[PDB]
């Protein structure tokens, strides 16, 4: 089966489990991120997402040991103006983010908690796809209490016309599958959902692709990551693909509720009352949502026990998706 | 549009989870509740319908001819087990105190004594083992009586050591089981049950937990001294692992500012392994905020297994 | 009953007919905002709201003929780095330039013309209702509609009073007899009040206020609100017109207002082509947009009944406000 | 995140729309098909069930034209006569208002069934109404459907031509198509500017070379959506310049012909949301 329960690994033991919905933080979109963090670490048990751009710029202070775990990511999302199916509007110019300031980020970043350190990748420094393997090889350090992860990313630069060519906007996933047996060197593999595919249906056939390439080069229990995707929707179908990371802003700007993500001042309405004080309604909805990727994780890894019936929505969705991809 | 939609609103964004936190913890659904309730019934199942007295007699019976092993003083009885947990590690999981005079050959000396005395004599009546802490004397029935051995000395009794196991304790069992019962009864008998309830708990997870079952109750008297929430274990559960995960970070101590001499072994105040037990137990107090916020009774299934 | 059929009036003669939801288009976190409005005019049959300022600066170019009318809004929410509350993310717009576009503007279909209003440009309420008095053209074939705003500009600190991030409801009522000069009152939906319930209150005060000087049919105009919920409840409570973005950002979905990538996983199908997805959306919108103002428009016939979404919440609030008076 | 999430993926925008509106139109749901069905079976059961033999007997009864027509009858509930899609025949007499008063009395000498004199035709109740448009010779002309005291212009002979041997060549679906058409401008609040005869004409050049369904629910929305482009030009036939019935409409692209294009545009996308929506209450107020 595609879905399975994986995770990172220290000496045979499991240190962080798979299927796991990551809530991230960024300073792009967000300027008062320090502000959320703050708020949300006291319902945040498990792993969460934090960028190596907002590290270095200060957009982020902690402390980050609230967190069962952290996911250190490059900081690609910032560095660019690029963004992610899940944004709904964005007034960003990204600052300089060179190769020596994330390398200095990572190689400083000391936690007593499990560290996932993410591989750096910016717009304008795109490169074949067996390079980037050898990229993340060689500047992601091997260290006590840090797990190594790629974010394969496609392999031609942004042109500038009026579209944009496949090898800008697609990573290759023929190349990642030819060079797959070069992941043992990595802890987890990392795609974004944007770049994936180009709709739903093609986005799961290639984490197929890369997972059922992965089950054969015995890696059967290394995580799958996609960036940017953390809905009630697309999370539980990339799962299902063999995907088993998810993270995203998502929680951040919609309101999970009832196998939907909403608009937060529906959300307010027929949830929270009319009358909610309005300076706490948006923390409300953070803290909500977090126990809702709990929940909806739950499902997820239920689903390896229980089968379809662990989905408390969107069953028939789920399963004729996942007849029609398999 | 207008002027307004920071995150705080100027606010100081602990605040506002406070404020957030606490209106949560006011409401309260009746459906989920009553899930809740039934929860721990079947969890304390075991052990509120335990046949005490029939403890209290084989106990009597078990002694009466063996004049190197004696009863202790103070009657617990606080044996038998909670959510399928089957682990004896401090004076919560014993039922009474085997005190033999006649220390310096050591704990595992005075258990394998009173083991092999109890197996003489209660041989074709009971099966007797020795355990890591308390000796186990099963019967027919299913019923197993905790007993934990410990030694008489010019200082007074000693009970063995939770993780050392080859030297004694330094705390004085007498005050500690002055203190476990009186607050257990002060807490309509619901503390015992929650301490329980607690390791269960920790015992769920993969981490490495360092945590003693004396310093664990020691814990909970603290927790529960100026406790004036409701006797529930669904109340009195989350309390003490809000309570400890700033009580440990600290030397154990009573009311006056006196060691009791439990948590010596985690080192000094604000040491590592504080900090690393600290997050264990709070990431567990986050989990049962969290489960009961969502109204979700598989995540409270999950802590306890 | 707060709701009433209302609208714009010529002659006594109904031009413009409320309850209205409006589709709205700005450049503000759109830039292609001219291929929105080409392909979306191939559905929309009813009114649009455009902006002065974007009329200005060649953001927009139409033709705007396929609407049933043209709302102009003046362009001080492009003007703003302030947002709605449906926003989940400027240059020069002065007096003089919001005048010569309205000066200059004609078109064969009704026209509504919004106040100026800019977020360093407030004033008393009652400036701002001579202000709007003298700078809205009094023509043929052209309604004016003064949108109120706070009274007094940010401070720039961390926090603001809530005569920065409010209006003065109190004075649009003082004042609410020189509201006959003007075809219909405006007013923001995150600036009429702090949550659903004081904003649902607010509207319903100056309804009633409204309705004591005999304008029972002059419409009130919800600035940013354009959802499944939000939308029906300031119409219970007295409002007319609604107007916001959310229809270009969102998907409506059996009742709620969703994240348009889930929409299409739901409804539009998972191996839908991604370069339809976005007009797809738009289309589906503005239709549905009419589905929910025919229910609407039903309340005031039918009652409850008519909506098939949030029955129970519908009624809920709308006692809760119309019972405070 | 990735490099994408333009409007139109760097396509046209008017061939985003086209994609997305064809793929919306060859899709359909057969319940609401019925219920689109039933719902013009009933706006035309009073024409389809219309004793078109009676009709004729009774006007020889009381005798015709060259021409049958019989296209009399109401539909969606219009009872209005406003061209030669409204009027069973034509009396002609040897030789405006003075041969439609003549006909009128001379028709109660015949039988003493009602007779009635309306703006257009005369009618015969019986209790069945029977529409006749008065004429007189010159070939024939016809009064005009706009001003009382003026012909039609038109020549009788072309338009009859036509209009029978259209409504045959669509399966005698276009007068009643031009019917529920005309029932649809009525209930438009704004001022309707197209005559009876003009509209008649628009739906002789919509419906050449029509290869669609032969139904009302198909018909319907095909006029709208040719008139708003063929109002716009005077109208002609296919080698004739001229069929002199839109010329009080002013030149090619005048602001008459805009703002009829205008009405019969937002029509068309009534039709077009209402159908894509599977929404009967739509169709429903469209009629009335
Ligand atoms: S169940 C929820 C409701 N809470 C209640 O407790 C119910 C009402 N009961 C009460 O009011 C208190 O529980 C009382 C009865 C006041 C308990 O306080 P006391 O003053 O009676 O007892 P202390 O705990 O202060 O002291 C008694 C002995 O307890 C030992 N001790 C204290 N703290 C610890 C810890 N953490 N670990 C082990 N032993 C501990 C002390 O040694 C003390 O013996 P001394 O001789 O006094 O030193
Ligand atoms: S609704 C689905 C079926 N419709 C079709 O078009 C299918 C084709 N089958 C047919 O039999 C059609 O009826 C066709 C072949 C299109 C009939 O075409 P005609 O050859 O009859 O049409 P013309 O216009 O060439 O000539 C017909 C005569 O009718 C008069 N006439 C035409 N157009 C008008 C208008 N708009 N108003 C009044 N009279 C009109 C003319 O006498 C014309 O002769 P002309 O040579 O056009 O003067």
């Amino acid at each position: 089966m595609l879905a399975k329960r994986r995770g990172f690994y220290l000496d045979g033991n499991e240190i962080i489990r798979t299927p796991l919905l990551l809530p991230s933080f960024s300073s792009k979109g967000f300027p008062e991120v320090q502000e959320i963090i703050e708020a949300t670490s006291d319902v945040i048990d498990g792993p969460c997402l934090i960028s190596a751009y907002d590290l270095h710029y200060g957009s982020i202070k902690g402390p980050y040991d609230f967190a069962q775990a952290i996911f250190i990511d490059s900081g690609g999302y910032e560095a660019s103006k690029d963004v992610e199916l899940s944004d709904l509007g964005t007034m960003h110019t990204p600052a300089e983010w060179s190769q020596d300031d994330f390398s200095r980020i990572i190689g400083s970043w000391q936690s007593p908690t499990p560290t996932v350190l993410v591989s750096y990748d910016h717009p304008k420094d795109r490169l074949p796809t067996r390079a980037q393997i050898e990229r993340a090889d060689a500047m992601l350090p091997k260290r006590p209490h840090t797990f190594r992860e790629i974010l394969f990313k496609p392999e031609r630069v942004a042109t500038g016309g009026t579209s944009e060519p496949p090898e800008v906007t697609r990573v290759n996933v023929s190349a990642i599958v030819d060079n797959i047996g070069m992941m043992a060197r990595f802890d987890a593999l990392g795609i974004t959902e944007k770049e994936v595919g180009g709709n739903l249906k093609e986005r799961m056939v290639n984490i197929a692709r890369i997972r059922r390439a992965l089950d054969k080069v015995k890696l059967t229990r290394m995580p799958i990551h996609v960036f940017g995707s953390l809905d009630t929707v697309t999370t539980p179908l990339y799962f299902l693909a063999g995907a088993d990371v998810f993270d995203g802003l998502t929680w951040l700007r919609f309101a999970y509720y009832k196998g939907m993500t909403i608009y937060r001042q529906n959300y307010a309405a027929v949830e929270l009352g009319i009358d909610m004080k309005a300076h706490l309604v948006d923390a409300k909805c953070c803290f909500d949502n977090y126990r809702y990727m709990k929940g909806l994780e739950g499902e997820m890894r239920g689903f390896l026990k229980e089968g379809f019936a662990s989905f408390e929505h969107h069953r028939p969705l789920l399963e004729r998706a996942c007849r029609a991809v398999l | 549009g207008g002027s307004g939609g920071s995150f705080g609103s100027g606010f100081d964004p602990r605040d506002i989870s406070r404020q957030v936190r606490d209106a949560e913890k006011k409401l309260g659904d009746e459906a989920f509740g009553a899930k809740i309730a039934d929860l721990f019934t079947g969890l304390l199942g075991d052990y509120n319908n335990r046949d005490t007295s029939l403890v209290r007699q084989r106990i009597d019976d078990m002694l009466e001819g063996l004049r190197d092993v004696a009863e202790g003083e103070l009657d617990l009885v606080f044996g038998g087990s909670v959510a399928k947990r089957t682990y004896v590690d401090g004076l919560s999981d014993v039922d009474c105190l085997v005190i033999v005079n006649d220390e310096a050959a050591g704990p595992h000396a005075a258990r394998d004594l009173v083991a092999k005395e109890l197996a003489a004599k209660l041989a074709g009546k009971a099966e007797v083992s020795a355990g890591k802490l308390a000796v186990t004397v099963r019967y027919g029935d299913g019923m197993e009586i905790q007993l934990l051995p410990a030694v008489r000395t010019e200082a007074g009794v000693k009970i063995p050591s939770a993780r050392v196991d080859g030297r004694w304790s330094e705390i004085d069992p007498g005050k500690f089981q002055q203190a476990l019962t009186k607050y257990n009864k002060a807490c309509a008998g619901k503390l015992v049950p929650a301490v329980k309830l607690a390791k269960a708990v920790i015992a769920q997870l993969p981490d490495a937990h360092q945590l003693s079952g004396y310093h664990i109750e020691s814990l909970a008297i603290d927790a529960f001294r100026n406790y004036t929430g409701t006797m529930t274990p669904a109340a009195m559960l989350p309390h003490f692992f809000e309570h400890a995960k700033e009580r440990v970070l600290r030397p154990m101590t009573d009311r006056t500012g006196q060691s009791v001499h439990v948590d010596g072994y985690m080192g000094d105040a604000h040491s590592d392994a504080r900090k690393t037990a600290s997050h264990l137990l709070g990431r567990l107090a986050k989990r049962m905020a969290n489960a009961t916020a969502a109204r979700s009774l598989p995540q409270w299934e999950d802590l306890f297994g």
